[PDB]
């Protein structure tokens, strides 16, 4: 007999944005109490009974906890329901953000593993590792503490597109738990793969002077319907791919008018799917004179 | 969406007879979305100790769920099926026809 | 007789109500063998069939892993399906997955299935050839494209000529008291009058398997098709079936119908008429 | 027993 307590659009949630929660229990979404864990069999407002989902707006600190709610069951030995699920209201942007980095890299090959290290010079309790997109749970750890930073590793995979997308990372300090530091700097983590790779070169090649044109166009017989050219230690570009009289599908990136070259890849992709990346071309090296 | 009814039949699965242990069905079928609410009824009331076997579908993509109780059928007693579904603006009750 | 194997996935977003949902069951021709529910406590693979049970712990910890990873794929693809057909993130929607494969007498395969459901209705399905997709939609069709360039056919492919034979050919083996003895119908007819001048006939088929059957109405050999009212054949609970065909006639001439029953269980068909 | 689809997407 418990009520199905949830969040929307997020859990996680900035000071000063929004969350509603909403308790829903026999077929009806209203006639509920609030309660949070600390003080259990209290409820919260001094009782109120909430006929509609909450909607704490905008959120301030106040607003993070561990909630759980009840829901109005007339013939029963309380009146009320057994307890929900519980739901932790965790509030952002109260520290300096940490900083947040990929081990070997955010580009990770379909079944294959990546560390993503959160790292801070302020001395964190937990880190929280979150991926951006509605009702998106956090991942914690403990802070490890060397060498006046305190970081954690978080082990993400094996790799699928599931798993794939920006992520952002969040320190939070002993005494209050639910509140968390703003967010570290995003991080886009690709999959590479299963998809097969396509074809990179260069036109008119890929030996350019100085004030002479070089465009690389990647070309596939699959239809990735956008192209990602990707340079290393760089530079990232997208293009749209165009069909070609020979059913090769194909983006042509004009560089100039004085990029200095490196090596690169190229990278088909698909509608709607933003962080699904083909396995990589062969590298092509370009050098200016 | 598609949205289909769904389909009832209440029955026992052997003849009835009265004063024998038997089991009391509610097969539904052929409804869309999977979200429905099935209530076997005794003289009204629902019964408490009711199952249903696992989530399927037809060819159709529709979806079909038997519900079932061990009862003893008595001529005193009056036996239902009671369902509700988005498709249906009340619960519909199809009443136990041990004739057929 | 030929022999079938299916999967069936549902997997259901309900915002509010609940976590997106996955529920998974396998069937041997018309016997249910395995469920898989994420909404469980400790969700796992679990028989549905006593001749599965005996599988050893390396059979069903297999089993879980497949579906807790198809359960988190499948909720990822609902969330996909409402970017490809620009739906609020706050209704409720549902895919539907089947596939499996189809043997013969001698156990080897007749055709391989493999088909997808949005919201009901198609969206793409494996054709015949288990190496092309037919897409329902444009919505489909990317999906179409992502699976052709990364060879899903291919694995579909693999799996239906290898792993989904030899295992169904195991389960025939391992329940074949149950799955390869065909059970025939117990058979009668009841009466009841509509009025003063007209009565139904019902033909009564029960605790028959597997699920096929065919009841027909004759009068004078003719057949009623299109007077006869045919339910659905149901579950009786204990893995038979049972149907039933009615015909409406006028009083008094009862002895002129004949109801014909035909199942793999009878080594003939039955034929059938009303007596006082 | 069931198909194993590694990371495949719609
Ligand atoms: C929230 O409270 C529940 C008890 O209601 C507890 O089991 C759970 O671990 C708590 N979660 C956190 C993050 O403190
Ligand atoms: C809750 O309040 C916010 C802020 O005014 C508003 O944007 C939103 O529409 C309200 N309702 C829900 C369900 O979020
Ligand atoms: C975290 O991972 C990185 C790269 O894998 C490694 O160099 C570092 O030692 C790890 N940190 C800890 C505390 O294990
Ligand atoms: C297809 O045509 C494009 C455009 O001229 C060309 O760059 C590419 O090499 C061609 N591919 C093949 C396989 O002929």
């Amino acid at each position: 007999d418990k009520p199905f307590l949830s969040a929307w659009p997020s859990a996680v949630v900035p000071r000063g944005g929004h969350v509603t929660l909403r308790c829903h229990y026999r077929h009806r979404f209203n006639n509920f109490m609030l309660y949070k864990e600390d003080r259990i069999h209290v409820p919260i407002f001094h009782g109120r009974l909430f006929q509609e989902s909450f909607n704490m707006s905008p959120v301030t600190t106040a607003h993070a906890g561990n909630y759980t709610c009840r829901g109005s069951h007339p013939h029963s030995p309380t009146g009320w329901s057994a307890a929900s699920n519980p739901v932790v209201i965790m509030v952002t942007g109260n520290h300096r953000k940490p900083s947040l980095l990929a081990h070997p890299g955010p580009l990770v090959k379909s079944g294959e593993r990546v560390i993503l290290q959160c790292w801070s010079d302020i001395m964190f309790e937990h880190f929280f590792l979150h991926k951006e997109g509605i009702s998106k749970d956090p991942s914690r750890l403990v802070g490890q503490i060397h060498d006046g930073v305190s970081k954690a590793n978080f082990s993400i995979g094996p790799m699928m597109f599931a798993l794939a997308g920006t992520y952002r990372c969040y320190g939070s300090v002993t005494h209050t738990p639910y509140q968390l530091s703003a967010p570290s700097d995003p991080l886009d983590i690709v999959v590479t793969g299963p998809y097969e790779k396509p074809s990179l070169s260069a036109q008119p090649g890929p030996k350019v002077q100085a004030g002479e044109s070089v465009t690389l166009s990647c070309s596939s017989r699959s239809s990735y319907d956008m192209y990602h050219l990707s340079r290393e230690g760089g530079h990232e570009r997208r293009l749209p791919a165009v069909r070609k009289v020979n059913r090769t599908f194909q983006a042509d990136f004009p560089l100039g008018p004085a990029t200095h070259g490196g090596t690169y890849r190229c990278f088909g992709s698909f509608r709607h799917s933003p962080y699904e990346w083909s396995d990589p071309s062969d590298p092509l090296l370009v050098s200016v004179t | 969406m598609i949205q289909r009814t769904p389909k009832i039949q209440v029955y026992s699965r052997h003849p009835a007879e009265n004063g024998k242990s038997n089991f009391l069905n509610c097969y539904v079928s052929g409804f869309h979305p999977s979200d429905i609410e099935v209530d076997l009824l005794k003289n009204g009331e629902r019964i408490e100790k009711v199952e249903h076997s696992d989530l399927s579908f037809s060819k159709d993509w529709s979806f079909y769920l038997l519900y079932y109780t061990e009862f003893t059928p008595t001529e005193k007693d009056e036996y239902a099926c009671r369902v509700n579904h988005v498709t249906l603006s009340q619960p519909k009750i199809v009443k136990w026809d041990r004739d057929m | 007789g030929s022999h079938s194997m299916r999967y069936f996935y549902t997997a259901m977003s309900r915002p509010g109500r609940g976590e997106p949902r996955f529920i998974a069951v396998g069937y041997v021709d018309d016997t249910q063998f395995v469920r898989f529910d994420s909404d469980a406590a400790s969700p796992r693979m679990a028989p549905r069939a006593p001749w599965i049970e005996q599988e050893g712990p390396e059979y069903w910890d297999g089993e879980t892993r497949n579906m807790k990873a198809s359960a988190q794929t499948y909720r990822e693809n609902l969330r996909i399906a409402l970017r490809y057909y620009n739906q609020s993130e706050a209704g409720s929607h549902i895919i539907q997955v089947m596939y499996g494969c189809d043997v013969g007498p001698d156990g080897r395969l007749l055709r391989g299935h493999n088909q997808y459901a949005y919201d009901g209705k198609d969206y793409i399905a494996l054709n015949e050839d288990l190496s092309s997709w037919t897409a329902a939609d444009t919505a489909a069709q990317i999906t179409q494209r992502k699976w052709e360039a990364a060879r899903v056919a291919e694995q579909l492919r693999a799996y239906l000529e290898g792993l989904c034979v030899e295992w169904l050919r195991r389960y025939l083996e391992n329940g074949k008291e149950t799955l390869q003895r065909a059970d025939p119908p117990k058979t009668h007819v009841t009466h009841h009058p509509i009025s003063d001048h007209e009565a139904t006939l019902r033909c009564w088929a029960l605790g028959f398997y597997p699920a096929e059957i065919t009841l027909t109405w004759q009068r004078d050999g003719e057949d009623q098709t299109q007077d006869t009212e045919l339910v659905e054949t149901r579950p009786a609970g204990d893995r038979t079936f049972q149907k039933w065909a009615a015909v409406v006639v006028p009083s008094g001439e009862e002895q002129r119908y004949t109801c014909h029953v035909q199942h793999e269980g009878l080594p003939k068909p039955l034929t059938l008429r009303w007596e006082p | 027993a069931s198909l194993n689809l590694p990371a495949v997407s719609w």
